[PDB]
């Protein structure tokens, strides 16, 4: 029934029923006065763009341009959109990004696990991040000191050879050749077999 | 123990500490 | 829809392999360990007091 | 179709042998190849009988072969007639088993009988003529079922425990007679049959509906009769409104149960070969319809 | 799914590097507290920094709902990476061959039925591409921590790491005037 | 001698079946106006998993008529069961084409009377040619995939006694039986009936088996042929 979240070092776990984001925003807007609360200047600049049109002003109820306060509806919609950025309801994803990320990380991480309880479940893998991440950080640092950057060295990350005409995440199985050459982690993985 | 049709057999003994020397030590 | 124990068994596979001698050191044979075995889930304890 | 089969004796035909064979006219003998002309070796089971190896093997070899009727003989020539499905024919009782009006017949390999002094027919040199057994349905079904029971029980037991059970099982009493299975040694064929039996038994154990599972318990609570008392006495070592009732799912589940039980029955029921009209009062001959 | 997994693991590594480097026990520098958010009643009633987040946001949340992705856990990184990529100036169109708020474009595309499904998916993917470009710029820089902290202070009034974690988790960080 | 029978069937189903020597099946349908509809063994090939891709392309090309497509929709509508809906008539040799076609069938006789089988559908358990051979029609259900598409075969064998044939079929089809058990466990709310069904129709001399090609609308098919054939129908008997 309850949900417990205790990420803080010095604070006990919070106790809420469901929909933690919406519950937190509603409780903080209801139990205490939210008029004095002002968000960052980024939200203030977004407020000008939202106010400049009548339909958007009606939708978001943003009446005062100079006021630094942000209404509950705008924040809730922004949070919902940010959550929706990854998952698309059009097609059912087989597995979440965390599953594939854990697989790709633990494919390297298998060597140390043989000295400990072999994990047959994801939860045991999740329970060993503090003991596993330092190895990944060390090898990432070593690769950073090792790469010569045969690809364009403007930035060192993934998904850089995307075709300018293509503007969709899903393949149109088919992969354009050389799409992921610029990533350095895939280079390290291929080097390691 | 291993048994063959003619009734002959051969056998030998193990210590559990040798079989489980490291697999159980992890757990 | 759920899979049988056999398919997840075959997928999970084995990862360890050890060689053990008998008491007299007459014969040597290997043992296999399956990661999906119920033996792992039981969480039994072990000791060898002298 | 090859509606006639000729067989030729290579050995000389003494008057006694030819008379004896003349008495066998219209009996039943099997023929392997169905070819128009056949030598005298394949006539009968003597070429294939071997007490060292399984009675199950002989049962299979017999059930695979074709059936023929006998006809009157002449010098070095013996004529065999293959029956046609649906017509009416006359057959003679080869074994000592009693025959009754209106029950089916099956063909099985020979069995040991009380005196053990089986009569020898046409012992031409080292070769001999031996006939298969034509048996009415209950005895044949009982003996095949009990052979399968032998195979299923005897496995993974010492000879000492097996010794009493085999003496209990091997003897069959049927309509005032007594019979014994010759050589019930386990064979790979019996293992395949047992594997199929185990699979079907587990499947019917699984897919049976809840009402079928709990039926006898409810009725034993409700009623009390000799049949139910016997059933409980069997199950004693092992021993409300249904939360779901679904006629369509029940129909489908029972259909699956029927296909399972139909499969399990095929392991036992040998194929019919004859259906009888009324029998001569000496129990030696009968008039029958042939089925294939 | 390999692209999503690689992006998620890179984000996890960046988050670990940013957070676990400095202890959250630092003295409070801002005016943001959970007690001021709700009241004294609930806060009175209710190792490594990432270990607790493993204990709470990683295990129980995954067990209750396995379909959740990294964006569900940490919506905060989206705005930071988007603004970093905006500071880069590289747009999804040219890709190193007008509007600077793709989030508003996605929101209005979702709100209006007249927007096509194909264009809705295109903007839904372009926002993620901008997020990934921001992550790439952040990872390329030798120092992630100082840049992220300064940008958070300038854009969301993030005054402390103790509040930075809350801002990342909830996606926002209000403050008094 | 031969027991002649007479059927009517609409033109859409006929054109590839119109070659005199063919085999015909009757299919039930839940739709009220076409209470029954007549399908030849070739038309089962469009759905049979055993048929190779090229022959399936040819069959899809030929049977494009609306009535035939409706017949295939009725066939595919059946949930994981076909033998409950299919019934065997026998071999045919006579046809008159038209807006509604007329053809005769023989259910028992041996009065050219060759029976035609597609080359994809034919198998033998034995390479040794026995002088006397029986031929059977069998349907086998695959279960390892997401949903059950059926397998179709017509096979010749020298075995007459049924249980021996079931033994050899079990020996060769062990994968399908294990797949059936896997289907039973993996989807407990669903209950398949059998792994396969045996049906008997055959009496022929082995020296009179031929390999041949067949043509329709200048499209070419490879077939196997039984020439000096006799037909004897039987009951759909289910095995596991």
């Amino acid at each position: 029934v309850p949900s417990y979240f205790g990420i803080t070092q010095n604070d006990p776990f919070i106790r809420f029923h469901t929909d933690f984001r919406g519950e937190v925003v509603n409780t903080m807007f209801e139990n205490a006065s939210t008029w004095t609360f002002s968000f960052g200047i980024w939200y203030y600049r977004l407020k000008r763009g939202l106010y400049t049109q009548p339909r958007w002003k009606r939708v978001y109820h943003l009446a005062q341009m100079d006021n630094f306060s942000i209404s509950q509806e705008l924040l809730l919609g922004v949070v919902n959109a940010l959550e929706n950025v990854t998952v698309y309801p059009t097609y059912d994803c087989v597995l979440s990004d965390l599953e594939a990320a854990a697989c790709l990380l633990a494919a390297y991480g298998h060597a140390l696990w043989e000295g400990r309880d072999p994990p047959d479940s994801v939860a045991t893998v999740l329970g060993e991040l503090p003991q596993l991440l330092p190895r990944l950080a060390d090898d990432v640092s070593r690769e950073i000191a090792a790469w010569e950057g045969p690809v364009a060295a403007g930035n060192n990350y993934y998904a850089y050879r995307d075709s300018p005409d293509l503007r969709y995440y899903m393949p149109l199985r088919h992969y354009h050749p050389g799409t992921f050459d610029r990533h350095v982690l895939v280079r390290l993985f291929h080097k390691r077999g | 123990r291993l048994v063959w049709p003619d009734g002959s057999y051969r056998d030998w003994e193990f210590l559990a500490r040798d079989l489980l020397r490291e697999e159980m030590e992890a757990n | 829809d759920e899979v049988a124990r056999t398919d997840e068994w075959k997928g999970a596979g084995v990862s360890r392999l050890r060689e053990v001698w008998d008491v007299q050191h007459r014969v040597r044979l290997r043992v296999l360990w399956y990661v999906n075995s119920f033996w792992r889930s039981r969480e039994l304890s072990y000791d060898d007091h002298e | 179709m090859e509606a006639n089969i000729f067989c030729t004796f290579d050995h000389k035909l003494s008057i006694a042998d030819v008379g004896k064979l003349t008495k066998l006219v219209a009996a039943v003998v099997p023929i392997p190849q169905r070819l128009h002309l056949i030598k005298h070796y394949q006539l009968g089971l003597h070429q294939f009988v071997d007490h060292t190896r399984g009675y199950v093997r002989l049962r299979g070899l017999l059930r695979n072969m074709t059936l023929t009727l006998m006809r009157r003989v002449e010098g070095n020539q013996i004529l065999l007639h293959v029956p046609t499905h649906g017509l009416l024919y006359t057959v003679l009782n080869t074994g000592p088993v009693t025959w009754e009006k209106g029950d089916a017949l099956c063909v099985l390999p020979p069995l040991f009988h009380g005196p053990l002094a089986r009569e020898n027919l046409l012992t031409l040199g080292q070769w001999e003529l031996v006939l298969p057994w034509i048996v009415p349905m209950p005895l044949a079904l009982e003996i095949n079922q009990r052979l399968l029971i032998m195979g299923l029980f005897s496995l993974d037991r010492s000879y000492e425990e097996v010794k009493a059970a085999v003496q209990q099982l091997q003897t069959i009493t049927f309509r005032d007679a007594t019979f014994t299975i010759p050589d019930p040694v386990i064979d790979q064929h019996l293992l395949i049959d047992m594997k199929t039996a185990c699979l079907s038994m587990s499947m019917v154990a699984n897919l049976a509906s809840e009402l079928t599972m709990t039926y006898v318990r409810k009725l034993a609570l409700e009623d009390s009769s000799m049949l139910l008392v016997k059933c409980q006495e069997l199950l004693m070592r092992l021993d409300a409104r249904p939360q779901h009732v679904s006629p369509d799912d029940e129909i489908a589940r029972l259909s699956a149960l029927f296909v399972m039980l139909r499969q399990l029955d095929d392991l036992i029921r040998e194929q019919v070969v004859f259906t009888v009209c009324d029998v001569s009062p000496d129990n030696k001959s009968a008039t029958c319809i042939f089925k294939g | 799914y390999l692209r999503s997994g690689l992006t998620c693991l890179a984000g996890l590594l960046l988050l670990w590097k940013v957070t676990n480097a400095d202890s959250v026990f630092a003295p409070r520098t801002g005016k943001f507290t959970l007690a001021d958010l709700l009241g004294s009643d609930a806060v009175a009633g209710g190792v490594r920094n990432f270990e607790f987040l493993v204990r709470y946001y990683i295990g129980p949340w995954y067990a209750r709902d396995p379909a959740v992705t990294l964006s569900q856990l940490f919506p905060g990184l989206a705005l930071l990476a988007v603004t970093e990529s905006v500071r880069s100036g590289w747009d999804p169109s040219r890709r190193e061959d007008s509007k600077s708020n793709p989030v508003a474009d996605y929101m209005f595309a979702q709100s209006s039925k007249q927007y096509g499904d194909l264009r809705r998916l295109e903007v839904h993917d372009a926002l993620l591409f901008h997020y990934e470009h921001g992550l790439g710029r952040l990872l390329s820089v030798t120092l992630p921590r100082h840049r992220v902290s300064t940008l958070g202070s300038s854009l969301f009034n993030v005054n402390d790491i103790y509040e930075l974690l809350y801002f990342l988790v909830l996606g926002f960080l209000p403050s008094v005037a | 001698q031969a027991l002649t029978a007479r059927f009517f069937v609409p033109e859409g189903l006929v054109e590839f079946e119109a070659q005199p020597g063919a085999l015909l099946i009757r299919m039930e349908t839940g739709c009220d106006s076409p209470r029954h509809l007549y399908i030849s063994l070739y038309l089962l090939g469009i759905r049979a998993s055993n048929v190779s891709a090229s022959t399936r392309c040819l069959l899809e090309s030929v049977y494009t008529a609306s009535a035939a497509r409706a017949a295939l929709q009725w066939l595919d509508l059946g949930p994981h069961l076909l033998h409950r809906r299919l019934e065997t008539l026998g071999c045919v040799k006579t046809v008159s084409l038209g807006i509604t076609s007329l053809l005769t069938c023989v259910m028992r006789g041996y009065l050219v009377f060759a029976l035609m089988i597609p080359k994809d559908m034919y198998l033998t358990w034995e390479e040794t040619r026995g002088r006397l051979q029986y031929v059977y029609l069998i349907i086998v259900y695959d279960y390892d995939g997401p949903e059950t598409r059926p397998g179709i075969y017509v096979l010749t064998s020298s075995i007459a006694h049924w249980q021996t044939l079931v033994d050899v079929a079990r020996g060769k089809f062990a994968r399908e039986r294990c797949s059936f058990v896997n289907r039973r466990i993996t989807r407990p709310r669903q209950i398949p009936l059998c792994t396969g069904v045996i049906q008997k129709l055959g009496w022929c001399l082995a020296d009179d088996i031929h390999t041949s090609f067949l043509v329709h609308k200048e499209l070419k098919l490879s077939v196997v042929r039984l020439d000096n054939f006799s037909v004897e129908l039987g009951d759909f008997r289910e095995f596991v």
